[PDB]
């Protein structure tokens, strides 16, 4: 199974996963492929924000699905 | 009336290309004919076709656009517009149909060889049609069928351009193209009143009077935006009326009245004694004219307001005129800015204005609420599951929802300080295991305090805390969904602790944002929502009603109706009461969150005070928070269909303008927060109720009797003589008196039995064990009696006298009751 | 097995005194016709012809017979076994009739003396005494036979006893009583004293017992004092030689160092007998220490003072030569009076020896609970609205039945009555009105209920002032049985089926009646009163038993004090209670209880020490009830000294007279827990301090902060437009800051801020500069703001801290600092 | 029927009465013969005080019974 996470800057990042993966896993993947520190990553699917610890299958993100990732930082 | 799709002369690429081709190949090309072939010059730049060039063409197109807009508005108000053969109205023109209309308009005058009017009419429009079909052929790929359905479509619009038979009223295309070109004339022609009234006559049946007034008012704004002179209008002008069809005149002759068959008169026909032409003023005062033209008794100033005749004329010969006549993008930009402005000035004309852009200063209940929040923050021990218990008063769910509903929580936040910020950590401590519930029922409950310390809070000083709080709001949906739902009073199944946390955190969050934001406020923001189909449909209806009852005007001000419908249909509160999340990038709400509703919030006058959320590196949400001021409404000016979401739902974009007016202030009964605070400031006064409690202690008579019984045992047989004379006469009577004094609590007895107690030297005369023992017991009895006579004979009469002075407003005597105590 | 005596006494029987008068008139008062000591002598100028064997001696012998029988009966009642005569009788079985005959014989036993000769004319003198007796009987045959003596053979029996032909001094009760009656007297004459005291003691002791014998000889010394005869001492350590009285002999101790005992037995020695060298006589000291003597005489190691206690030897001799001696020796009535008073006192002195003494005759002073009870009674009286049917409700406390039965049981209601005043008496009329239809019930179930208040108004009360009321109340008590029987039963806690209101009325009116009596009575306290009761035969017999046990265990003594047993039996058997707790009705005329009311029980109450304080009830004309009321003091007991059978009632039941003596002692004090009345009074007087709690209720009222905030807006909107030159620069400059500062002070409760903005409020003269309607409106508003600020600055900055520190100073007992807190308040 | 009222002063008063006579009346008879105002009279029979209003037969006083009379007055 493979999914794509798309960004606001336009780029489409492709990831290898399976549903028993958590989202801890997915942001680690994205960090390995794009150098994106995991605490800066906010992942959204079908409008809903995904939470660390819970798995990919729990949110019913299936094969070829598209997640969206935005950078979210504290100010200052 | 169908919902528009956002198609606009100012953003569609096909129509702009058509204008460029028309400009590149014809207009702006030196006249090959005779009349006014000579170019003219503006600020150094040359324009070859001054009157029928590019600016005129673009204006024609703009007129068609606003004519359809106002037509749709009038059909939504319930007006009956003139019908064609189909039964269609100008209101039924679709976006695609209008694109074809305007594209035809771009070529309607390209076929001119010079500025000759009387003759060569047929020829020039043949050349215009040839130009149009050349353009179609050379872009057949792009144009067909996507713009034009087929070659016969193209021949229909080519036929309207040719205008062989002058079928000006056959279809929407004929009306829009011909009257689009007609409206532009209302510039050069003198006299003004006659021509404006005539052109008004001809547009009026198709869209209605309100709409026609809006068209010509917007028209003068377009003249200003493309550097064309703007005439005045004088209902009382004494020039002679000009009958526009045939350029004739009206007369009256002998008969005081005007000559009627009105009887048309040529200007070449000279007639009888004391017969003269009808003047402009008397033409506009005829009932037939007033019933179809609201120009009677009205006047409009020429030129620009605020501009000197020298300054206005200087602006008319600016190079920007030639830029309008030679630069498609520049001229469309001018027209677009004017068009956008005509949707705002009616709105602010309808409400009272304000000169202050800032939030008002606090009212009494916001101050009190700020104090109550500082105290709760200062002592979180007062938070129970059920209710808050502070200084003996009990505030439950209802009180804090009342604060969220009636206080400007931003103004409240402006009254808190860095110590309240710092106390966030302590309150969190105390709520370590309090569970928050996302509004998503498939989300797990997440302890609050715990999570705050575990994941959010990062040390540092107060500013770091402010950033941490803002981050909690920005990042934790289990928190911000419950908090927002509660603040807007649209929550289901919230715990009291959730309501309280929202009540405490909304002002503190506002303080954090105000203190930490450094950005100058952006003036366009976007906010995304996922609404039910029914609720969205309600909002669309309300917005369309507001828009349809917001119109520019020349003579007839309908601001009162705009005010009425805006207050009936306002949905500002959908963005109120909470720290509302927005982005400067429409793609955050449109693409990332997949909202089916997008509010495009415009704040040109800077009244929203948005504040920056997080950092805004590339790829961030570019988020700002708005806490809507109580007197700002977000008024709709456009509703566009934008396609569909990722889930297949319909998406609409509401464009809203922020408007500040005392008219938008809510009315709230006062006291909801001051009262509880006053209950909290009442003194416990426990040393007084313990003065009362000791004032009701029974005297310990047993001790008294014990001493007299002992005095009896030792007061009967003492071989020593003077010890017994002392014992019977000096001790036993004092115990007598005293025992009765305590018994009746008669203060007269006790106050003087005090003086009868023997001195220490009187007792020192006997050195026996029981004698000293007795002197100690006598001393204790004396303390009892004395304190008792002091209390009931001195202190409590003083306190009663003081009180009686307090209920009589006599404060100085009240203090005197305490300081001037009489002795016994 | 002891029959009840019938009140026969040497001091009241007429026959016995007639015999004594006759004996004196004819023989005793006449000169001695013989030789030895025939010469008359003189006491205070009066002559006595027979000094040693005259009238006083004879009357004393008869007195000895009376006390010997009394103590015999007491001794059989204690369980002692007395010597029997041949018939099987003891001296205890002597009857009143027999004792009269014995006493008449005793009266003549010495009349036959011609002089004081002893050794020679015993036969002749006793023959002449016998002849005197028979002459008297013959001359009075009418009165005396057969009523006193049954016939001439009875008379010859007693004449034979007088003759004493065969010295059969122990044949009968008459022989023992006459001879030892004459013997007991022998004491005054004989020295050495111990020998004689022991011998006579030894001859009486078998017949009545040691306790009884001791009582006889102690009373004997009392009779000696009362008839002006000298009283010797007694010294167990005396070193004089013993006198063997039976034979006027000696006992001797030889050279060897022991008493000469026969083949054992001390042997008699003549005083004329020749004495062996270094042989010596037994001294009294050695005689009283022999084992046989100690086993029969408790005089060993004891010593008794001679003369009268409290009297100098010179004045004792002066008293012995008084004229009263000649009155005793010549006036039968006077001598019998002396003896009667001594005899009566010997029944009282043992009682007072058994208990602690008391010096004061008055009732004690009030205790705590009596003072409190008096106050509660005055309060119920003054405000009768508090009397309900089940309770009294007074000053927030609820007094129920037992509270008032507790007052009736534990307070001296006489002492309580001494604490009431004439206005409580006057308030009786009001109480009676409130109780107009309260129904009282006699304890007699055949009587109908009477309504209290109504009867008071329509039948008892007679107008007048307080004293008249007091008399009317006393008359209600004296005259209305439906009232006093219920009241008495309740007061004595022996009532059945009483209403609450009956109990309350009893509790209120017992002290009020006592006050009426103490206030109105003037008669001197009588010292004999009579109280009649109609008791059941069961209860009366129980009382008879208790009284007889008490009397039988009260005895005089010489050497052996049995006070502890008198204390034990008096506390087991006292029935003082049946005369206690109420205003008990008595009369000075025994015929009122005996004849008018027909009582089967009469208490003869004697009060020689004035401890009962009786008060006159009603009028004391002839034919009246001669009534007095006694309210028995808590520490006074009516101790029985005699029980007499007095005949039968009109209804045929037996009537008895108990003679009781009032005796006061701390031993008779009851113990009662304190507080039964003091407590409720103190709870009534706990003060309701409503002026203090409305001071605090004023201290917790909220300021009108909304008004100050609105006023700031009005100062602002009125400030935007000028009026006076200048008026709005004044508002911006001097008033808007004060309103801000006042608001900030009130938002907190900082008294420092409010105290200084108080001085920042503009003066009245500064406001006098502006004359507009809004200017004056606004000065009115500013005055109100200043009042607000002022009340909070004064209360929270001066008064309430002053009261807090005052409280703290009194809670540390520092009263001086407590007043210091109020008067040394600093200005702001 | 005749009854005797005996006094403390010694006198024996003979009255002829009838069983239905009241006690008021009996005291009136005593007043007529010995001059003692009835308000001063206290009459006793067999230990019991007799009350005005009740008859001689009520107290079972019959022929030749003996009553007792004492004077009873208020003080002062
Ligand atoms: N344009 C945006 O909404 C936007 C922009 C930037 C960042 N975010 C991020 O989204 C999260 C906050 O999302 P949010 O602001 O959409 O949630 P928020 O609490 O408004 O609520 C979101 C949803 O609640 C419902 N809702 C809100 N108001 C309603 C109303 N008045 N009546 C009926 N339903 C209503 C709708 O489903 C709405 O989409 C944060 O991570 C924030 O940073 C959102
Ligand atoms: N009792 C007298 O000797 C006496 C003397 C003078 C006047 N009175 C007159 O008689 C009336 C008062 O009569 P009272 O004093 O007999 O009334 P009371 O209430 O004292 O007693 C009445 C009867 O109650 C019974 N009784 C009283 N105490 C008892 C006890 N403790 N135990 C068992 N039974 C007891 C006896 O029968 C007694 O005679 C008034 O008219 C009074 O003036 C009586
Ligand atoms: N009453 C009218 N209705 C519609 N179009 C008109 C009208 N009058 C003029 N026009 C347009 O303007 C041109 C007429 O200008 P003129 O010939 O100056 O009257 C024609 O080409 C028409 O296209
Ligand atoms: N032991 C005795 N028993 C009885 N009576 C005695 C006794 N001794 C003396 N008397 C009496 O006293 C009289 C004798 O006196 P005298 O002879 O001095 O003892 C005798 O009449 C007796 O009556």
């Amino acid at each position: 199974m493979q999914i794509f996470v798309k960004t606001l800057t336009g780029k489409t990042i492709t990831l290898e996963v399976e549903p028993s993966d958590t989202i801890e896993n997915v942001k680690a993947k994205i960090q390995d492929k794009e150098g994106i520190p995991p605490d800066q990553q906010a992942l959204i699917f079908a409008g809903k924000q995904l939470e660390d610890g819970r798995t990919l299958s729990d949110y019913n993100i299936q094969k070829e699905s598209t997640l969206h990732l935005v950078l979210r930082l504290r100010g200052g | 009336v169908p919902t528009w799709n956002g198609f606009s002369l100012y953003t569609d690429e096909t129509v702009r290309n058509a204008a460029r081709y028309a400009y590149d190949n014809y207009l702006g090309k030196p006249y090959t004919g005779t009349v006014e072939a000579t170019p003219v010059n503006f600020g150094g730049q040359m324009v070859y076709r001054q009157h029928h060039g590019l600016a005129h063409t673009l204006r024609t197109m703009a007129y068609a656009e606003i004519i359809v807009e106002e037509a749709r508005k009038a059909k939504l108000r319930g007006e009956s517009l003139k019908t064609f053969a189909d039964g269609r109205t100008l209101a039924d023109v679709t976006p695609e149909e209008l694109r074809k209309i305007m594209i035809a308009q771009a070529f309607f005058v390209t076929g001119r060889d010079d500025e000759e009017s009387s003759k060569n009419y047929e020829k020039y429009h043949e050349q215009s049609r040839d130009a149009f079909l050349k353009y179609v052929e050379e872009n057949k790929s792009t144009l067909i069928p996507d713009v034009f359905k087929d070659e016969k479509d193209v021949k229909f619009y080519a036929d309207v351009i040719e205008d062989k038979d002058h079928k000006w009223a056959d279809s929407p295309a004929h009306v829009l193209v011909n009257q689009g070109h007609m409206v532009d004339l209302v510039r050069v022609k003198q006299p003004p009143e006659s021509y404006l009234e005539y052109y008004f006559s001809q547009l009026q049946p198709w869209i209605g009077s309100t709409a026609t007034e809006a068209v010509f008012a917007t028209q003068r704004q377009f003249f200003h935006a493309t550097y064309e002179a703007v005439a005045g209008f004088d209902s009382e002008n004494k020039e002679p009326h000009l009958v526009v069809d045939g350029l004739g005149r009206y007369v009256i002759g002998q008969d005081g009245n005007p000559i009627r068959e009105l009887k048309f008169f040529s200007q070449k026909k000279k007639l009888e004694e004391n017969q003269r032409y009808m003047r402009v003023d008397e033409y506009l005062k005829l009932d037939e004219v007033q019933k179809r033209f609201p120009g009677a008794g009205k006047k409009l100033d020429g030129g620009l307001p605020g501009l000197k005749e020298y300054q206005y004329l200087q602006r008319l010969n600016s190079i920007n005129r030639a830029r309008c006549e030679n630069d498609v993008d520049f001229c469309l930009g001018q027209l677009q800015t004017a068009h956008h402005q005509t949707k705002i000035t009616p709105i602010k004309r309808a409400f009272q204005s304000s000169s202050e852009k800032a939030r008002r200063q606090p009212n009494m209940d916001e101050i009190a609420a700020a104090r109550i929040v500082q105290q709760i923050m200062a002592n979180p021990d007062c938070i129970h599951d059920d209710h808050v218990f502070l200084n003996g008063q009990k505030l439950e769910e209802k009180f804090f929802r009342d604060l969220l509903a009636k206080c400007d929580m931003a103004i409240v936040g402006s009254l808190l300080n860095d110590t309240d910020i710092r106390n966030i950590d302590t309150l969190m401590q105390h709520e370590r295991n309090t569970e928050f519930h996302s509004t998503d029922a498939k989300a797990k409950p997440v302890k609050l305090g715990e999570t705050w310390e575990k994941t959010i809070r990062s040390g540092g000083g107060v500013t770091q805390i402010k950033h941490d709080l803002i981050f909690l709001m920005q990042n934790d949906a289990w928190y911000h969904t419950r908090v927002n739902a509660i603040a807007q009073n649209r929550d289901k199944d919230s715990t009291f602790k959730e309501v309280l946390i929202t009540a405490l955190m909304t002002p503190l969050t506002n303080k954090s944002l105000m203190d930490t934001s450094r950005s100058p406020a952006p003036k366009t923001l976007f906010r995304g929502l996922d609404l039910s189909e029914e609720f969205k449909n309600k909002l669309i209806n309300q917005a369309e009603t507001i828009i349809a009852n917001t119109t520019e005007h020349l003579f007839t001000d309908l601001s009162t109706e705009a005010f009425k419908q805006i207050k009936l249909n306002d949905f500002s509160q959908v963005s109120a009461r909470t720290c509302a999340s927005t982005s400067t990038n429409i793609e955050v709400p449109r693409t990332i969150f997949g909202s089916n509703t997008i509010f495009e919030i415009l704040d040109p006058d800077g009244l929203l005070h948005p504040k920056q959320v997080g950092t805004h590196v590339s790829g961030s949400e570019s988020e700002y928070s708005i806490y809507l001021p109580e007197d700002v409404a977000l008024v709709p000016i456009k509703v566009s269909f934008d396609g569909k979401t990722g889930k297949g739902k319909d998406r609409h974009i509401f464009t809203l303008v922020a408007v500040k007016s005392p008219d938008f202030t809510p009315r709230h009964e006062s006291g909801y927060a001051v009262g509880p605070l006053l209950k909290m400031q009442t003194p416990k006064l426990e040393e007084i109720q313990r003065l009362v409690e000791q004032a009701r202690e029974e005297p310990d008579l047993e001790r008294v009797f014990n001493l007299q019984s002992r005095v009896a045992r030792q007061a009967k047989f003492s071989t020593e003589s003077g010890y017994k004379t002392f014992l019977n006469e000096k001790v036993a009577p004092v115990l007598e008196q005293s025992l009765n004094g305590l018994l009746d609590n008669n203060v007269t007895i006790l106050g003087k039995v005090l003086s009868a107690f023997p001195s220490d030297g009187q007792w020192s005369a006997f050195n026996s064990v029981e004698a000293r023992q007795m002197k100690i017991q006598m001393d204790a009895i004396k303390q009892m009696v004395e304190k008792k006579a002091v209390l009931e004979g001195q202190i409590l009469p003083a306190l009663a006298q003081c009180q009686n002075a307090l209920e009589k407003q006599n404060i100085a005597g009240a203090l005197q009751a305490l300081r001037n105590i009489p002795s016994l």
